[PDB]
């Protein structure tokens, strides 16, 4: 698995509805390329992927 | 850096002006501007004899012949003794000097596994696909309808049978 | 001759014994490689070569 340091995410546009209405840039420094298993720590916001 | 028109050009690609040329001091790195054959002896100090056109060591000429290996290729004992390669050969650790070619290609050229000794192989990870590009990537991203090779290899018509 | 810079003296091993037990190791830094003529300037020890 990719080492991924100085992880920074950002939010181009929010709009609270029921759809997927939020779009996130996140921008790190790693070594290789590979997959990584994404994730989001509270129920407050859900990932579609 | 291309040498100026003023400048000659030696054999390695090193840039002397035109002055600096077979007038006897060891200028170019290989003597190119001294080519001791009708010009001067360019190659290292008088008294002093090289390794070989292709070492650049210089060792004494009372080193030569002495009965120790001050070369590092053994070339010191050359005449009155043996051992010699090319730089575009491999020497195997029974001394047999095969082409450069077969290092790490999977035969045993070296009769003792000496060329597939310590061979990263050219392929990579057996969860993986490699580009004809040489970039690895894993499997799962073949036939993705994604180029994530540089050159389409991974979405290539041949390899997905599509 | 050549010239030598930056010499240092380490010793692997010792043994006082009749005969020559300890092993010297000299790191240095040349420009043109040829022949020292070592020595040591006191009798406590003798060299060998």
């Amino acid at each position: 698995a990719p080492t991924i340091i100085d992880l920074t995410c950002t939010v181009a546009t929010c709009t609270h509805s029921s759809d997927f209405g939020g779009v996130l840039t996140l921008t790190y420094k790693t070594d290789k390329n590979g997959d990584c298993s994404v994730h989001s720590h509270s129920n407050v916001a859900t990932l579609q992927e | 850096k291309t040498c100026a028109e003023s400048d000659f050009v030696c054999n390695n690609g090193q840039c002397v002006p035109s002055r600096w040329k077979c007038d006897g001091d060891p200028d170019c790195e290989d003597g190119s501007d001294e080519s001791p054959e009708q010009c001067h002896m360019r190659t290292c100090r008088i008294h002093e004899i090289s390794c070989g056109a292709h070492s650049t060591q210089c060792i004494p000429v009372s080193w030569r012949c002495d009965g120790e290996n001050d070369c590092d290729s053994g070339e010191d004992e050359e005449n009155c003794g043996n051992i010699t390669c090319s730089p575009d050969e491999f020497t195997c650790s029974s001394g047999r000097c095969i082409s450069r070619n077969f290092v790490c290609n999977g035969q045993d050229d070296c009769s003792d596994g000496s060329d597939e000794l310590d061979c990263a192989p050219p392929t990579c990870g057996a969860h993986e696909f490699q580009c004809s590009t040489s970039s690895c990537i894993p499997i799962s991203w073949v036939c993705d309808d994604d180029a994530d090779c540089s050159d389409q290899s991974d979405e290539s018509l041949e390899q997905c049978g599509r």
